[PDB]
């Protein structure tokens, strides 16, 4: 059974930059059989390189790939905006037991930036209904990794909580989360304080934001 | 001195057809119309030649080739016929002149589990000559990489064995072949029926 | 010419199967190779298999071995992938894959991809959601609550799509109901709030809903 693992898991780089992906094998595998993928958020996969080194038609010259034996490297020489996308490496060696790596996302460098926090109560509309939806907001930060706390009644609350988060954005390079907190009405009814705590590297201390219920 | 057909007819094994045996009639005789007028095959055509006429003519050599196929193959054994068979295994010219015969072979070719000692070449990289034979066992290169003797990606090996089993159909059922051909050159004939 | 055009998406119920065609043209179809490979949402590729177009032999991971079965029809130049017992986490956008190859030679790599077949396996029935406001308090952030819908998707605009500039409209999330949940959000001047008007505009085809949720500022 060969594994295939690409290192980094993410590549946070600037347009212009070389770009340099890398794919380790279990084992020795033929560089015949070694290929390399992009795919755009939405695509489908697009072949890049095949047999280790040979560009497939069309794809630009700044791709290069190489490599033998388990170290396989997939180098762009200069990153173009539509670059940014993730890569996956496939070895299909042999007839049977073809396999991926997990992926490199190759993301725009940017400056730290804090996120803005935002909280909502759950509607008049939804309360009406049995069901409490609760709404944090984290706006426009960078870099992705955040962390999303739920406090109820000053108890920290776990469970009934989902996350979920965009893609980089075209102009500003920046991401933004969504954290709902969904209980029954009766639950919802049980607590006075609902509060968001937000942990981020743009932020010196975990910003919250709360509010009391109906008031 | 009577030609050995039985040897050929009656051959306990048969050659795969990729592998096609031929074995040659040199001088003795033979009754054809008694094998024409046979029950026991079911396909017995002719080509160049009459098979009622073939009592009264004499050849320098005769030849008799032998392969096992499917049934709905057996129509491929023909002069300019195409598929896997007439391309890739058995093929016979445009001026053939001989008979092709051919009867089910379902009793002796088809076992409990599913005889897979027949095959059949599936991959080529051009057709056949009429009356050539191909055993060759190279895995085929499909693409611009080397296989070295690996199978894999556009690496395939060029034998495929025919599912004979007993539960199959008329077309997917094994059919047993013998291919006559009949030449005559600057040398004396040879090969003949009992009128000369 | 040179495409794999794949079947439409599938909803289909644990337990069943499921059948995706994969049509080749433009291309030597009988040379060639197909094989087929999946995607959860924001997850890696995953191998399932492959077959020999001429041959119709095929090779399975080892994981679908039991329950995925790879074919062909030469005549119509279609590879099919059936997977079944099809469980949750069978949810995914289904890929075929192919080399080109002419009447000489395949080119010696799977640079053919089609376009992809989801496939939601799920319990759940058609259903539109509930659009409930996210109500604002320099700028002002204010969105929509799109509950309880199934399937996948939906379409979020803002004022007819007349605001687009600071919208996010997030991923949705399955949630353990078996429906999805996603809300779109929007950054705005504060100063606006008292004298512009914010609309979100929800569309679920396969209920055939449409909302215009009004979202104004609460006291
Ligand atoms: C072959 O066997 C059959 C009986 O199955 C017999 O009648 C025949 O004479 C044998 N020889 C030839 C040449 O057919």
């Amino acid at each position: 059974e060969i594994v295939l693992t690409q290192s980094p898991g993410t590549l946070s780089l600037s347009p212009g930059e070389r770009a340099t992906l890398s794919c380790r094998a279990s084992q020795s595998v033929s560089s015949s059989y070694l290929a390399w993928y992009q795919q755009k958020p939405g695509q489908a996969p697009r072949l890049l390189i095949y047999g280790a080194s040979s560009r497939a038609t069309g794809i630009p010259d700044r791709f290069s790939g190489s490599g033998s034996g388990t170290d396989f490297t997939l180098t762009i020489s200069r990153l173009e905006p539509e670059d940014f996308a993730v890569y996956y490496c496939q070895h299909y060696g042999s007839s049977r037991g073809w396999t991926f790596g997990q992926g490199t996302k190759v993301e725009i460098k940017r400056t730290v930036a804090a996120p803005s926090v935002f909280i909502f109560p759950p509607s008049d509309e939804q309360l009406k209904s049995g069901t409490a939806s609760v709404v944090c907001l984290l706006n426009n930060f960078y870099p992705r990794e955040a962390k999303v706390q739920w406090k109820v009644d000053n108890a920290l609350q776990s469970g009934n909580s989902q996350e979920s988060v965009t893609e980089q954005d075209s102009k500003d390079s920046t991401y933004s989360l969504s954290s709902t907190l969904t209980l029954s009405k009766a639950d919802y009814e049980k607590h006075k304080v609902y509060a968001c705590e937000v942990t981020h590297q743009g932020l010196r201390s975990p910003v919250t934001k709360s509010f009391n219920r109906g008031e | 001195n009577l030609c050995p057909f039985g040897e050929v007819f009656n051959a306990t094994r048969f050659a795969s057809v990729y592998a096609w045996n031929r074995k040659r009639i040199s001088n003795c005789v033979a009754d054809y119309s008694v094998l024409y007028n046979s029950a026991s095959f079911s396909t017995f055509k002719c080509y160049g030649v009459s098979p009622t006429k073939l009592n009264d003519l004499c050849f320098t050599n005769v030849y008799a080739d032998s392969f096992v196929i499917r049934g709905d193959e057996v129509r491929q054994i023909a002069p300019g016929q195409t598929g896997k068979i007439a391309d890739y295994n058995y093929k016979l010219p445009d001026d053939f002149t001989g008979c092709v015969i051919a009867w089910n072979s379902n009793n002796l070719d088809s076992k409990v589990g599913g005889n897979y000692n027949y095959l059949y070449r599936l991959f080529r990289k051009s057709n056949l000559k009429p009356f050539e034979r191909d055993i060759s066992t190279e895995i085929y290169q499909a693409g611009s990489t080397p296989c070295n003797g690996v199978e894999g990606f556009n690496c395939y090996f060029p034998l495929q064995s025919y599912g004979f089993q007993p539960t199959n159909g008329v077309g997917y059922q094994p059919y047993r072949v013998v291919v006559l051909s009949f030449e005559l050159l600057h040398a004396p004939a040879t090969v003949c029926g009992p009128k000369k | 010419q040179m495409q794999l055009v794949q079947s439409g998406p599938e909803v289909k119920k644990p337990g069943t199967s499921v059948k995706v065609s994969c049509k080749a043209s433009g291309f030597t179809f009988m040379s060639s190779a197909v094989q087929w490979v999946r995607q959860a949402r924001g997850q890696r590729l995953e191998w399932i298999g492959w077959i020999v177009i001429g041959s119709g032999n095929t090779n399975y991971a080892q994981k679908f071995q039991e329950r995925v079965t790879i074919t062909r029809d030469m005549s119509t130049s279609t590879a099919y992938m059936e997977l079944s017992s099809l469980r949750s986490e069978d949810t995914a956008v289904y890929y075929c894959a192919a080399p080109y190859c002419s009447s000489i030679s395949c080119n010696d790599g799977f640079d053919i991809w089609g376009q992809g077949t989801m496939v939601t396996v799920s319990s759940a029935s058609t259903k539109g959601p509930s659009v409930f406001p996210l109500a604002p308090s320099g700028t002002a952030a204010l969105g929509c609550l799109v509950k309880d819908y199934f399937p996948e998707p939906v379409t979020v605009s803002w004022n007819s799509g007349a605001l687009t500039s600071g919208v996010h409209t997030f991923p949705a999330v399955l949630q353990s109901s078996g429906l999805y949940s996603l809300s779109s959000v929007v950054t705005v001047p504060s100063s606006s709030l008292g004298t512009q008007t914010y609309i979100c505009n929800v569309n679920h085809k396969p209920s055939n809903t449409k909302v215009d949720k009004k979202v104004e500022p609460k006291s």
